[PDB]
């Protein structure tokens, strides 16, 4: 039967540790506690 | 052609060498179904250290598998890359040592260890010039500590010349994963300081401390501590399978990191492990590694290095490295930080290049530490089993089954007395 | 190949073993037939092309609750001649099961089990439910557990005995009939595991929130418990646990052998929507008294030795994390001598869930055998109610009359007496 | 992460509980059946997956409002287990709260707030609702104190208590209960937020110019004081506030912690258009004695210490611009003592409009929370009907039987002649 | 090869530090992403100063922000250029001091002040040359307040031959944004005083009057306040990451400003400040940049310079510019009124020039002015202190965190004694 992270989405630390990919420009956003700090709401508008 | 043979030993060992050689594999570019499709021909150049062809291009390892219960053959058949063993290196029981150390050491273990002590004859002569023989086992159980640690007493009268490399996870102090930890530990301990050349010691609290913090990982499974274990392991051999400008093998090793005979224990880590949210942002240089290098939450082992003296210390880099800018950062350790490094043996740190690095990576760097302040493990194994000993509760299960209670008397006696000379040279 | 044969003596060990058998065959996928539409060998054995039979043994002196098995729905499960019943019952006589008409039942039992060993090629240990205040109960499993010590040796059998509360005694000789087994268990058993009736009850009132629950419900509740205990050995886990691992890493001493239980999530179907189930909550409710399946507060005891089985998506980053937190509070003890208390193991299958239970659907699970110096507390009370009803001889001609003399009663007492006088120097500091 | 559990007590705090747990599902955008179609996080746990429930306990020994919220429009949202329900109600009686009923129902409340702890990882405070003048909001409230504070050291409270009016209350013995609550609060409650009851009153039927309101209708603007003091934590804003800092900021003194409140804009629909709302005119109308939610006239007293929460487009130089005027102000009259006396909290997210609320959508709004020294006008008339009730000894046989003791109403009458007369010296030029 | 490491604590820090770090990132010209893309090869020369090269070409600025709140920590990654920083350096906590020095300085930073020094620390030796530390914090507030000068006193311990700018905001004269802004600013200062190196004071109704009556903008927002603070500290180091004809080091703005020790707190001010809808009629001209920069209304602190003398001045100039006319009109200033300068020092100004204007402008300055004007900015805190602690108000909340009012005696005792010494050397 399938341990907890093979149906949680991440499979093994290949990409962790063989540091292929990248979380900023790419797909992968499921590992990191910084990437899955979500933050307050953002309200954009440029200086004047 | 420096060949080495590895043993898997129970629950923790079957489990550590199927994501070993689901690494190393990978490493040398096999597929799950044991071929080849690299693209270098370095990959190929050394892999009878490790590997046996055979008819058909198949790539079968020189692991033996032994356990007392049949539960983790099909936990390492069917698990990833998993058929890659030969079946005849399948030797098995059927009863289950029950964290019972004199059950894996007399009663059952008796009528395994000749079946897989033919396995290893079969397996070290059909090789040429044995590098050594590695083993992985655990310390808190009783089929890798009990069987494991009867494999090496037997291995080491056949074969006195060669090297051991223990491969042992060692009950967590903060936390407790089984109740018989004080005695398995402190019995599998003694054996370990006459038979085994060298031990390599890991602990799995050390191993979850590095994926909280460093990795920052929210969810590390019970496989990524083991990923972590693998990196490490395939960094000893990293001379050995691949060229270097400065080389390294396991003899070279232990002679520089051993200065007196029961003082074989190390405590090791792997430099270049950064978080994904911190991966770009990190200039992988040779000053990166060496910060990580010493630092003591880098460590696989309970014990806080900053407690004991360091003495002696290995670092294997690897990569397309600097020779001058390895050496003029061990230097720059050393002298910052005097009073950790051990006075009468001058020039403690060995350091030593291989050339190609792991994949995607492109500098990297193992650790082997011999210090002084692994006796802090070793003073709470044994302070847990004299407060065991004194009450005599679970004993009965021990002594039913052929160990009267002065064989426990010789337990802590060489327990304390290894404890006794990592204390004179601090 | 991992193999146990569970038998089940007595009234209560034929309904604890019909709802651990419904949970059984819905964990692995068998219909009520027997048809399936390479695990089950734990339990299941082969038979045949496609059929499946259980590894147990129904036994009983009541032909009422044999019967009642053969007439309901898993008649095509079990064998017909394994399912054992008898003429006359014991009728809360410890001593009919065990000289008068336990004799002539218990040889057709060993053929069975010999039947069933031979059967199995590795045979992993013995499963025995009873409650020990009945006579068959006590009494036929006195002497069954008797004949398996000589015949299979220094294998392990685990007890899942249901003791009485001490509020209510739901028949009047059970005092005598529990001391007297406890002479014959000391010895034979290898682990016994404590089971109140009434401390299940207090469980399903407020977790269940059922203010009316009956024997069925509370056979759920076991049922998922010894499924928990066994999944170690039926699916794999990061730290599994064998039968033969849970006893010489939880008894400390040949003459102390009795167990807590306790299982921590037991939520509802209308409360599993709100409650956020996760490690470290679980833990906390595992340890909390009111959970503890036996009338013994923990709290004046020590916990000697524990056991945490972990069911479901447990991962093993935050078992250790919530092992420490536990061992940090300070209600919960721990005896002088064992610093290191804890063995946990990790199973990654989710418990299942029997369509009309009370239990609903849980994502990880725990499961929690504990030994504690508490265990003394039902020992003395028992004491407190044989010695009281022994001070003038009440309910003693029938049993002086059906074999047993009179010795046996001094010699049951000074039995417990010893272990009355064994729980109170373990716990000394 | 931060987060902060609500407590209400009473059926005033249960209604308030209804009206202000409205507001902060209406707000993030929970449906009442609790699923989402971080915000969430500080008054929301997550369970599984898209799914919230409310960190707050309803205690309460009245089951009749207990269960109106468990049939209600929110069956699905609360927690059925958090809401703790009593079999008799103390019934204007602080001894029934205190320690005949009481005591064996706060050992199960303390167990949920205990289990609410171990959920959220970095607890902010606590927010705690209840009605002095009644029985269980004085009694049950002060049991549950006095636990927390033992428990939870040094933790945050805030005391956002319903007291009534010295001109209008509702039941004879409001004066016993409301003194013999006080006595409790001032050694546990960091922060005692004052509201009037009649005070609202007014502010609907002037302001917010509807003429037959009900409590449901007087609670929502209560409501919408409380979201607003909160949303700084909830949201982000150019200067945010939190919990924690509002204790050291609005609270000099140890013992004088009670807090006048004020909302700016209260316009209805029809007058929202017509309305020029504005930065200058909502904080002219915070500093208004009409828009207060408590019956004060703080011409009368001082304002010791001041606190301005900005919701919405406000750019930040016109409520420094409005800091200026008011001091300008002759009319607003501060303690010589204190020349720093404003916190500008400013939040960049409008307020919610509720469906078939009173209330009207504006873009921008002021919750002044000031302390004031005219708090002893309410407390000086509450301690002249104390003084007439205990002249006689009328309605004390009641509280003698269930527990409590004739000094007890000695030594709680004692600490408000010890709050009057540091009122009066703190507010004295020196 | 000099480095210089900037520090942003609490809220206020790391709110106006970010947009610090957006206009050297858009004049330096690294993108959001963190590449380079500046059109010219003067912007790669040194940078070295500000930022860490890394994998693939990014730049990863020197820089800690660190607070007691995780508020702020969402806003700044939310934000455009919040990226760039490293997440190791984004050290934060959980309580929040909440406008409390003391909670700041003793209780909650304890736990976070030996973790913050060894982020430092790992960004210290990384480096070459450490030039010194840069701070923006807030002296009205208390999570950048107590944890941030204890920082500020635990780095001189460690690192005593690096200097420090201070680039602390204090509360406003006529409007307060706090009401415990006279007890975290006195308590500020006294820690300012013998650890900071140097320090300059910008105050927002300073900045408010200016961002309206000069820009013309009728509703300037935070950001624009932050805007004018930002481009202020780009004047301070633009003769160090770029060439000029004649070069002034952070270490010149230190020994040449001040007097003596405890003489060390400035006021700011920039120069080329027209709207808009001014800007085409106003000639380009170091004429017009020398009347805008010596102008009362054009300095960033509470202070007016009529009342008090400048001690020292100083000129950041940018562009290409005739030294000759920058020359003339500084010795035209000190000409026209003498009873303005400090008589006692000869030729009070120093100019600088940088050959590079920043983006856009073509000719700037950025005065910096140790003038002594600037102590009824002190005394206004002082007399608000002295009224507020007089009947110990506003104290159970700081003295039962590990306070007594002995250093609140000591904190009044250096605020007069500032007030005093510079009110001495005017006469
Ligand atoms: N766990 C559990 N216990 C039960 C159940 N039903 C009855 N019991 C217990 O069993 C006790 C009755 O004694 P038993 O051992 O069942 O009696 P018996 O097995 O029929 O033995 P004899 O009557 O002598 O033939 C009661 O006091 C109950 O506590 C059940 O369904 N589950
Ligand atoms: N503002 C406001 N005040 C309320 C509301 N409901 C009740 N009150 C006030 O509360 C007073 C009654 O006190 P409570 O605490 O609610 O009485 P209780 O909770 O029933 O106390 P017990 O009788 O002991 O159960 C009334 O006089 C009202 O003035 C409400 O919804 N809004
Ligand atoms: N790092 C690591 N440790 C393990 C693994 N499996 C078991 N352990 C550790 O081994 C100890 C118990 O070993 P055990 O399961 O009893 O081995 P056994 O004797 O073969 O049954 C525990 O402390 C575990 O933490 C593994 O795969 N990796
Ligand atoms: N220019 C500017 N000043 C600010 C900002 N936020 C706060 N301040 C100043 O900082 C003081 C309040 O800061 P505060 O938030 O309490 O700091 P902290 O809580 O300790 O981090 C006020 O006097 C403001 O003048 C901002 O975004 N921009
Ligand atoms: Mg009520």
């Amino acid at each position: 039967v399938e341990g907890p992270e093979m149906r949680r989405g991440r499979q093994g630390l290949y990409e962790t540790l063989q540091q292929t990919s990248n979380p900023y420009q790419g797909g992968n956003k499921v590992g990191d506690a910084w990437l899955e700090h979500k933050g307050r709401k953002v309200q954009p508008r440029p200086e004047p | 052609m420096r060949e080495i043979v590895h043993i898997q030993g129970g629950q923790c060992g079957n489990q550590i060498g199927a994501k070993f050689w689901e690494v190393v594999s990978d490493e040398h570019g096999i597929d799950p179904t044991g071929t080849y499709h690299g693209d270098s021909d370095l990959q190929l150049e050394r892999i009878n250290v490790y590997f046996n062809e055979a008819t058909g291009g198949r790539y079968v390892p020189r692991a033996i598998l032994m356990d007392l219960e049949p539960g983790t053959m099909d936990s390492v058949r069917s698990g990833p890359y998993g058929q890659i063993f030969r079946p005849d290196n399948f030797v098995f029981g059927q009863t289950g040592a029950g964290n019972n150390w004199a059950k894996g050491h007399y009663t059952e273990g008796a009528e395994l260890i000749d079946s897989v002590l033919d396995v290893v004859r079969k397996e070290a002569e059909s090789c040429d010039c044995l590098q050594g023989f590695q083993v992985c086992h655990s310390l808190g159980g009783g089929t890798g500590s009990g069987m494991g640690t009867l494999l090496i007493s037997k291995i080491r009268e056949e074969y006195p010349d060669r090297m051991m490399l223990t491969f042992s996870v060692v009950p967590s102090p903060k936390v407790s994963d089984t109740v018989v930890e004080p005695y398995n530990a402190t019995l599998s301990v003694h054996q370990l300081v006459e038979n085994a050349d060298e031990c390599m010691v890991l602990d799995n609290e050390a191993l979850y401390d590095i994926c909280f913090r460093t990795l920052k990982l929210t969810t590390p499974t019970f496989g990524d501590l083991n990923h972590l274990i693998s990196a490490v392991m395939s960094g000893i051999t990293c001379c050995l399978r691949f060229p270097g400008q400065l080389n390294a093998d396991l003899r070279k090793l232990a002679v520089n990191l051993i200065p007196f005979p029961r003082l074989h224990f190390f405590m090791v880590g792997f430099t270049p492990l950064t978080s994904r949210g911190s991966q770009q942002y990190r200039a992988l240089t040779v000053p990166e590694l060496t910060q990580q290098m010493w630092d003591a939450k880098n460590m696989m082992c309970a014990a806080d290095p900053r407690h004991g003296r360091y003495l002696t210390a290995s670092a294997l880099f690897r990569g397309r490295m600097s020779t001058k800018e390895v050496d003029e950062q061990m230097l720059n350790v050393q002298n910052k930080n005097s009073s950790y490094f051990v006075e009468w043996i001058p020039n403690n740190v060995k350091s030593s290049v291989c050339d190609i690095p792991p994949k995607g990576l492109k500098m990297s760097a193992t650790f082997i530490g011999n210090s002084t302040a692994i006796q802090e493990m070793f003073k709470r194994v044994s302070e847990q089993f004299t407060a065991m000993f004194r009450r005599k509760a679970f004993l009965h299960w021990y002594t039913g089954e052929g160990m009267d209670e002065m064989e426990f008397t010789e337990a802590e006696s060489n327990m304390n007395d290894l404890v006794s000379e990592y204390q004179q040279y601090q | 190949m991992r193999e146990v044969i569970s038998i089940h003596i007595g009234q209560a060990g034929i309904q604890v073993g019909n709802a651990c058998w419904e949970l059984y065959c819905l964990e692995h996928g068998i219909q009520p037939d027997g048809q399936m539409p390479d695990a089950f060998n734990t339990f299941f054995s082969e038979t045949g092309a496609g059929k499946h039979v259980p590894r147990c043994i129904f036994l009983d002196l009541e032909p009422t609750v044999v019967d009642e098995v053969r007439t309901g729905t898993y008649r095509q499960l079990f064998h017909p001649e394994q399912l054992i019943s008898g003429k006359e019952d014991a009728a809360n006589n410890f001593a009919r099961g065990h000289y008068t008409i336990g004799k002539e039942i218990v040889d057709l039992a060993l053929d069975r089990i010999r039947k069933l060993a031979d059967n199995c090629t590795g045979l992993q240990g013995f499963l025995v439910f009873n409650a020990v205040g009945g006579g068959t109960g006590s009494g036929l499993g006195s002497l069954l557990l008797e004949r398996l010590s000589v015949d299979y040796g220094k294998k392990s059998k685990l007890g899942f005995t249901v003791y009485p509360s001490p509020q209510v005694s739901t028949a009047v000789v059970e005092p005598y009939n529990s001391v007297l087994s406890t002479h014959s268990l000391l010895e034979h058993t290898d682990v016994a595991v404590m089971l109140d009736n009434e401390a299940i009850y207090d469980i399903c009132r407020r977790s269940l929130d059922i203010e009316r629950p009956t024997y069925t419900n509370l056979n759920r509740l076991i049922a998922q418990v010894i499924s928990s205990l066994t999944a170690s050995l039926r699916f794999d886990g990061a730290l599994n646990v064998d039968i033969t691992e849970f006893q010489t890493n939880l008894v400390p001493y040949p003459r102390i052998h009795f167990m807590l239980s306790s299982y921590a999530p037991i939520i509802s179907a209308e409360k599993a929507y709100h409650e956020q189930l996760s490690v470290a909550e679980i833990t906390n409710a595992a340890f909390e008294p009111a959970s503890m399946m036996v009338k013994c507060d923990p709290r004046h005891g020590k916990y000697m030795a524990c056991c945490l089985m972990y069911r479901g998506d447990v991962v093993p980053k935050d078992v250790n994390a919530s092992v420490a937190t536990i061992k940090t509070k300070r209600t919960i003890q721990f005896v002088d001598w064992c610093p290191t208390g804890f063995k946990c193991g990790i199973n990654y299958q989710p418990p299942t869930v029997v369509p009309g239970g009370d239990l609903a659907k849980v994502q990880r699970a725990v499961c929690m055998i504990s030994n504690s110096t508490a265990i003394g507390e039902i020992f003395s009370r028992l004491d407190h109610k044989f010695d009281l009803m022994y001070a003038k001889r009440a309910f003693v001609h029938w049993y002086v009359g059906e074999g047993m003399e009179e010795g046996e009663f001094s010699e049951a007492r000074e039995d417990l007496a010893a272990l009355e006088k064994d729980f109170e120097e373990v716990g000394a500091e």
